[PDB]
């Protein structure tokens, strides 16, 4: 088979963009955003108890994270079969390590 | 992450796999705090819940296998489809193993549990008191490193009557060993500090 | 009585408050036929009256706003938001000139992001199907029991506005008494229907310029009537802000997709263009250095996919460069690259004059202030932030469903595009017997749209194989044999993924996938015609040579283990006709065994290794083989095919399958030999040089003696004469299965070949 | 048998013939007294052509006898009108329907 | 007759034992090597033993005289608390009968149904028995115990009353002389109060944490009273009772004593089944065969709160019984509304009819829009 491959000058335009796309994966994929992950948990938990507060008597009101925590601490004890997928807890499971 | 292991009894997917990642991040190094927080709540709940997870998800890791060796050295012969792309798999390295990324850290998670010496999990390991029901993880962990050992010795009989050994012959072999180095390394963090 | 004392009975109140509530309920997922007749009960006026209306008890005419939303939309609400995953793009001009906004001056090309949602989108979206109710009609005995009910748009659009600019203003003046008791009745129903006519689009351009301007200060102005995001609300109205904020996140995702496809227009038409020129420099013309040759080889070798990699890999590389390109086409990436990351979310080292600031800053209030009960309202938030942070990561998401297409064939796709929906709304929707209708020829339709034959790209994209998959396990699901309620429709749906499978080599592995899954709720459902989930379990791996390699083995072992249930049940089904059914059925099987035969070779006698193991796991169950041999009794190595013949033409004996049952024991035992003729242990490129392989031959040699075997092959029944034989009797067309059991076993040696 | 009684006067000379299309601004309603459709709700008025077998075979029955501006009262008989089956959700079976039609323009 | 079982009723009441020493006085010790006690059935009530021929047969609790059950343990083929030995889990004690000296092991005589057909096999006091029973014990003390011996006290005590009840089943009193054998009336009453506020769902101020485990610990307590019968008991009661029709006064021929006594008891079963039954999903299955059976009534003078309540908790879990009405179901329960007034519980009823749990059905989903719609009235 190796001779009859066609050259790529004669493909329709519309087909020749597709494969553009898919073979274009090679500069995000490689490229780093790093930034979400230093200054995510700088900004969201710490200093998340701002001065907004104005009073309290005994206990504290829980800062952002803790309020995230305690949600998939929640949703795993539900009386359930077998856990589902909830990518959701993927994408902040990482970012977290 | 005690919590959210213990949901899932003994389904390998990617929940554990995301889930065990974090767990060697919060107690790298000795982390004696953390340690102790952790054994507070499992002499609090005082449910099994967990152990269960834990003894069933490591019989289901997988070993050296030779018969899926074969398959590779045959789909390896040939380079690309007729047109479309060549091998898009191209590696496809799962078959041989397809956990180290992920069995690995099992064991590791369980050696960083007993760092520092610590005298309570190397003693709570052994027998759970109270509780309905024990599984001595001890004894349910060197049972691994005898099917494994069974295995690579047996990798050894396929490569005894050649001279060299081909690229591939090494890529999957060095795979297992450095398995068997983190099991070893573990062994090692229940006996110390005697 | 008057409805507005209904607010002083607190009894009749709550019983009335039940009744919209049916009415809610019997407008199911989707029942065009009964949604008109709640037309003529309820109104068509007083709804469009109860808007404007302000004294109000409350749970009653308040939930009047959830009735208006369930009997004129959601049959395309609920169709339109599967739409808006995948991003199906033509060429068309008016794609050509798409950038981030390119009226700026200096600053707009890093700054100015444009307001989100304006217009110009090209994307492919079914349109909405409407039609007014007549009771005066004929009498009708086509549309699924009907299309829809219609309702003025023009005048809900211009009302629903006018009606929240009151809302914001009388808020702020504030009041003991707000309209519907308590606030937030007098928000959440009333943007819940502005968030349901914005996915459809009804809004166009000046519309939604002026709902950004309910939050103006930070969002409008770019060129008193304080913002929708500035004082307190109660923990529900919050969560359908969400619920807006969210329709506005893959709006900017669909600008994000269009400006690729633009850039992914004038790119590679130039780069196709300097390709030939980069031909005839070095072409015929040529000149000297032979190995110059060599160098030149993507030009003419490797497939076209290929050739991009290598001629894009420099282009948006770092430093190193081989087999570059001209420096001039090397620069718009460096900018257009370094344009998208400056867009979405890079750096690249007060007001928030921004989406992606105001989000992000105003989440992080709302959880400072608050300690937020109702879990469903925090997993809405929290999927936020983390895409306003993470932009790549969406957009890397999102590529893999966007296809590019050209014009002339666009008109095609939109009759499959709206055609398809239908399916995915009969999923929801138990299986009914005027639906079961509708499905049949909804697919019958799918396999003729010229489009199901060019781009299969698309239909894995789409993935309506996935989506019918479904349809399949629901009405298969039973207690046992007797739950095979609504046939016909399995066979006319199982057709259709055959020929889905034999369009391209990776539409055979992403269905070969679920082969496990296909097999647990095979074999149960045996005994029609035309086709049966068990055909296209084998038509998943037919002839990819490396698809058979990449068995499991215990999908091989489990498909044995229900050989050997047919090896000793009675076929209650076949026996509830009134039939003998004396020891063992071989109708069941046949079929299984046809399975076998396409996993032990792949293309003429070749692949092993699975070969291998089915002998090995095959002997371990004796009674795998029909008990007439290979047992204790007695085997009738030439008298069980005899004794076949025997009740071949015995008409009282047979049953009194639907032609007879000699047939059926022949096709059993001819098809056996013809799995272990071919289950052989290979050509002589290894029997001749190898001693592995002969240890099989010993094996299966020893089951079937040769003696009967060579006198086997006589006795043909008769030829057409003076009036010809029926296909129901051990015919001979089917006794070749005995002529490749010799071929390839013991094979010709000596001179027997004249007896 | 279609009952056709006069509400108001009509011009007397303009009636409808086959082919044609007439606008009618009706309001129907069963003999309890209760209604069951209205034209003038929505604020748009039925248009139909008459022959074709649009309408049921009461309503052109009675659409035909009337003038250009005439507001007539027919009672449409079970017979004539959804006999057995009825229309479901509607009208109940073997029920009489009452309509307040009026021509407005185009015979 | 005694058998084995693998990971099926290892949660289930079925496989519970005690063990109760000769001994009156210090019958708790330590249970050591060598020391006869007996074995009894929990939920049964009954021992075993051998007797002359029928085998290993679980006996009653009044041919048990010592000898035939007489049983102990054997390593391999005392006024205190004692020297403990045996384990939970490793002991690997060996059970022998006293007297006879035999060994206990599986016959195990399987022919080809049995082999692939229950998997099902019988013990017996071989003589020189099998090399494979190394019966080590677990221990199971917690709130299910307790839920151990109410099944046999309830169930001892409900027969009783059915067949006391069934006696005159079809006799006229003769006015004067009631009957024979008195029936009990005080017990029940109690005995039911305390199941209902025994199976009393959990409360709503609870944290989740709280809430969660004790929802675990209800479902199994309600499967639990399945498995030993109890559904059918609680169905058979009313079939007997619900013959007796109007009021009191028909039921006069049972004794006029406890004529005034009728309605309270026809009404405590009922709410005890909605506790069996609310909730958990398993259990709702059981109703498709007996949907047609509950349907039935709907229309007793003393029925009307749990008859109601009962149909509407076996419409919320199973979408199984919602798919088989057929016709004339609906509208008897559309009749209830024009009988008993106007009642929004009802109208919560008909929604269930309506979209299951994401999956809706249109079968039905237009017999209440020409049947209950159409009418004006």
């Amino acid at each position: 088979a190796c001779f009859r491959m066609t050259p790529l000058y004669n493909l329709p335009t519309h087909r020749a963009c597709n494969m553009f796309l898919e073979s274009y994966k090679a500069a995000w994929i490689l490229t780093e955003d790093h930034s979400f992950e230093d200054r995510m948990i700088d900004d969201l938990s710490k200093a998340g108890e701002q001065e907004e507060e104005e009073e309290e008597v005994e206990e504290k009101k829980p800062d952002p994270l803790h309020q995230l925590v305690l949600h998939f601490s929640r949703t795993a004890l539900t009386e359930k079969s077998k856990l589902d997928e909830d990518y959701l807890y993927m994408a902040y499971a990482d970012i977290m390590a | 992450v005690l919590q959210m292991i213990s949901a899932c009894k003994g389904e390998t997917g990617a929940m554990v796999s995301s889930t065990l990642k974090l767990g060697i991040s919060i107690l790298n190094g000795g982390n004696a705090e953390v340690q102790q927080k952790m054994l507070d709540y499992l002499k609090d709940k005082k449910e099994v819940g967990f152990f269960q997870s834990i003894q069933a998800l490591m019989q289901t890791c997988s070993v050296l296998d030779l018969n899926a060796f074969e398959r590779q050295n045959k789909a390896e012969g040939l380079g690309m489809v007729n047109e479309d792309g060549t091998v898009i798999n191209r590696q496809n390295g799962e078959k041989v193993m397809a956990d180290d990324e992920f069995t690995q850290d099992l064991f590791r998670f369980l050696q960083l549990l007993c760092e520092g010496h610590n005298n309570d999990f190397q003693n709570y390991l052994r027998t759970q008191t109270g509780n309905t029901t024990t599984i001595n993880i001890i004894i349910c962990t060197v049972d691994y490193l005898l099917r494994l050992q069974e295995s690579i010795s047996d990798f050894y009989w396929y490569y005894s009557g050649k001279d060299v050994i081909e690229e591939q012959g090494k890529r999957n072999f060095s795979k297992a060993m450095s398995v068997a180095k983190q099991v070893f390394n573990s062994l090692t963090e229940y006996i110390q500090g005697p | 009585m008057d409805i507005l004392e209904l607010s002083e009975r607190l009894d009749l109140q709550r019983f009335h408050s039940h009744t919209l509530r049916l009415y809610r309920a019997v407008c199911a997922l989707g029942n065009n036929r009964v949604a008109h007749a709640l037309c003529s009960h309820v109104d068509q006026a007083q709804l469009l009256h109860a808007l404007e209306d302000a004294h109000l008890p409350g749970p009653l005419r308040a939930g009047y706003y959830d009735l208006l939303i369930s009997i004129h939309l959601e049959s395309a609400c609920r169709s339109r938001r599967s739409m808006l995953s995948e991003y199906i793009v033509p060429l068309t001009p008016e794609t050509r000139a798409i950038t981030l906004f390119p009226p700026g001056r200096k600053g707009g090309n890093a700054r100015r992001h444009g307001l989100p949602g304006v217009g110009v989108t090209t994307s492919l979206r079914p349109p909405h199907h409407f039609s007014p109710p007549c009771f005066v009609a004929a009498l009708p005995a086509e549309a699924p029991a009907r299309l829809s009910p219609a309702i003025p748009l023009e005048a809900l659009r211009d009302k629903a506005l006018r009606m929240l600019g009151e809302a914001v203003r009388d808020g702020g003046q504030h009041a003991r008494d707000p309209v519907g008791g308590s606030v937030e009745f007098q928000f959440v129903p009333v943007l819940k229907l502005v968030s349901t006519l914005l996915v459809m689009g009804i809004f166009g351009d000046e519309d939604v310029k002026q709902i950004l301007k309910m939050i103006e200060p930070e969002v409008f102005t770019e060129e008193l009537e304080e913002g929708l995001l500035q004082m307190k609300l109660p923990e529900s109205v919050k969560l359908q802000m969400c619920n807006l904020l969210e329709y506005f996140c893959d709006q900017e995702l669909q600008h994000r997709v269009e400006s690729l496809a633009a850039f992914a227009e004038r790119y590679v038409d130039k780069l196709q263009a300097n390709q030939r020129s980069r031909y005839a420099l070095l072409m015929r013309a040529f000149t000297m250095s032979a190995a110059e040759t060599a160098r030149r080889t993507r030009e003419f070798r490797s497939p076209p996919q290929e050739q991009i990699n290598m001629l894009l890999h420099f282009k948006d590389e770092a430093d190193e460069e081989d087999c570059p390109l001209p420096e001039d086409i090397r620069q718009d990436l460096q900018d257009f690259h370094q344009d998208l990351l400056a867009h979405c979310g890079i750096q690249l080292e007060k007001k928030p004059q921004s989406l992606q600031e105001l989000v992000s800053h105003m989440v992080v209030r709302w959880a400072q202030e608050d300690y937020v009960q109702s879990p469903e309202l925090v997993r809405a938030m929290f999927s936020l932030l983390h895409r306003q942070y993470d932009g790549l990561g969406e957009l890397l998401r999102a590529l893999p469903r966007a296809y590019t297409i050209s014009p002339s064939s666009v008109e095609d796709t939109m009759s499959l595009l709206e055609c398809l929906g239908q399916i995915r709304s009969l999923l929801i929707v138990q299986m009914g017997p005027q639906e079961e209708n509708l499905m049949i020829q909804s697919i019958g339709n799918i396999m003729n749209n010229k489009v199901f034959y060019q781009h299969p790209n698309l239909m894995r994209a789409l993935g309506m194989h996935e989506t019918v998959m479904e349809v399949m396990v629901n009405v298969l699901g039973g207690g046992e044999t007797k739950e095979i309620r609504f046939p016909k429709m399995v066979t006319s749906c199982c057709r259709f993924l055959c020929y889905f499978c034999r369009i391209s080599r990776q539409n055979q592995r992403s269905m070969f996938d679920h082969l496990s899954y296909l097999l647990e709720n095979s074999g149960i459902g045996l005994g029609m015609q035309g086709s049966t989930p068990l055909d296209v379990a084998a038509a998943s791996v037919i002839d990819n040579n490396e698809l058979a390699l990449a068995l499991q083995e215990q999908d091989l072992e489990k498909v044995v283990s229900y050989l050997a249930g047919c090896g000793l049940q009675s076929c209650p089904m076949l026996l509830a006709k009134g039939y003998p059914d004396i020891g063992w059925n071989p109708c069941g099987g046949e079929r299984y065994l046809d399975f076998l035969r396409f996993a032990v070779f792949v293309n003429g006698e070749s692949v092993e290794e699975n070969a291998n193991v089915v002998v090995r796991l095959l002997i371990r169950k004796p009674e795998c083989f029909g008990p007439a041999l290979r047992g204790e009794g007695g085997s009738g190595l030439l008298a069980a095919i005899e004794e076949a013949i025997r009740i071949s033409e015995d008409p009282a004996r047979d049953g009194p399958n639907r032609v007879h049952l000699g047939h059926a024991i022949m096709s059993f035992y001819a098809a056996l030999i013809d799995l272990l003729g071919r289950c052989a242990p290979e050509m002589h490129l290894i029997q001749a040089g190898k001693g592995e392989a002969l240890r099989i031959r010993a094996i299966l040699r020893s089951l079937v003696p040769l003696d009967d075997l060579v006198g086997i092959i006589s006795l043909p029944l008769q030829i057409p004469t003076l009036q010809p034989k029926m296909s129901a009797s051990f015919v001979p067309d089917h006794k070749a299965s005995m002529v490749l059991f010799l071929d390839r076993v013991y094979g010709i040696e000596n001179q027997d070949f004249l007896l | 048998g279609v009952e056709i009684e006069t509400i108001s006067p009509g011009d007397g000379r303009t009636f409808p013939k086959k082919g044609q299309t007439c606008v009618v601004h009706y309001t129907g309603m069963l003999q309890n007294g209760k209604k069951f459709d209205s034209s003038r709700d929505r604020n748009k008025p039925f248009k139909f052509r008459i022959g074709k077998q649009e309408v049921i075979k009461g309503f052109e029955e009675g659409a035909a006898q009337m003038s250009l501006g005439q507001r007539a009262k027919l009672t449409c008989t079970p017979d004539v009108a959804y006999g057995a089956t009825g229309h479901p959700g509607v009208i109940p079976p073997n029920a009489t329907l009452i309509f307040d039609v009026e021509l407005l323009n185009l015979e | 007759l005694v058998y084995y079982e693998g990971g099926a009723v290892c949660t289930h009441a079925r496989s519970l034992w005690r063990l109760e020493p000769l001994r009156i006085s210090w019958s708790g010790s330590h249970l050591r090597w060598g020391q006869p006690l007996r074995i009894r059935h929990v939920t049964t009530g009954r021992y075993l033993a051998l007797t002359e021929d029928q085998g290993l047969v679980v006996v009653d609790a009044c041919k048990a005289h010592t000898k035939a059950t007489s049983f102990c343990f054997r390593v391999s083929k005392v006024e205190g608390m004692g020297p403990p030995e045996i384990k939970y889990g490793e002991s690997l004690c060996f059970v022998q009968h006293v007297a006879s000296g035999l060994w206990l092991t599986y016959a195990a005589p399987d022919p080809k149904a049995l082999r692939l057909g229950v998997l099902k096999k019988k013990a017996i006091l071989h003589q020189e028995g099998h090399m494979d029973d190394a019966l080590f014990l677990t221990r199971c003390q917690q709130e299910e115990s307790q839920a151990a011996r109410m099944i046999h006290s309830t169930a001892g005590l409900y027969n009783q009353f059915i067949k006391g009840l069934d006696s005159f089943s079809g006799k006229p009193r003769g006015s004067g002389p009631p009957a024979g054998p008195a029936l009990p009336i005080e017990a029940v009453i109690l005995s039911l109060q305390d199941l209902i506020g025994y199976f009393e769902p959990p409360s709503e101020e609870l944290q989740h944490e709280e809430k969660q485990s004790k929802l675990r610990s209800l479902r199994n307590r309600q499967s639990l009273f399945q498995e030993e019968g109890m559904l059918s008991l609680v169905l058979n009661c009313i079939d007997r009772l619900n013959v007796y029709t109007t009021a009191a006064h028909f039921a006069e021929y049972a004794g006029e004593e406890a004529a005034e006594s009728w309605k309270e008891i026809v009404n405590l079963l009922y709410e005890l089944l909605a506790s069996l039954i609310r909730g958990n999903r398993a259990n709702c299955a059981l109703f498709s065969t007996n949907l047609d059976w509950v349907v039935s009534k709907l229309d007793r003078l003393e029925a009307s709160s749990g008859i109601l309540e009962v149909l509407y908790c076996v419409l919320i879990e199973s979408p199984e019984v919602l798919n088989i009405i057929q016709e004339n179901h609906i509208k008897s329960i559309i009749s209830l509304l024009d009988k008993h007034g106007r009642n929004h519980k009802v109208l919560d009823v008909l929604c269930s009819l309506c979209v299951c749990n994401g999956v809706a059905v249109r079968s039905n989903q237009d017999l209440i829009t020409e049947n209950l719609l159409p009418g004006r009235e």
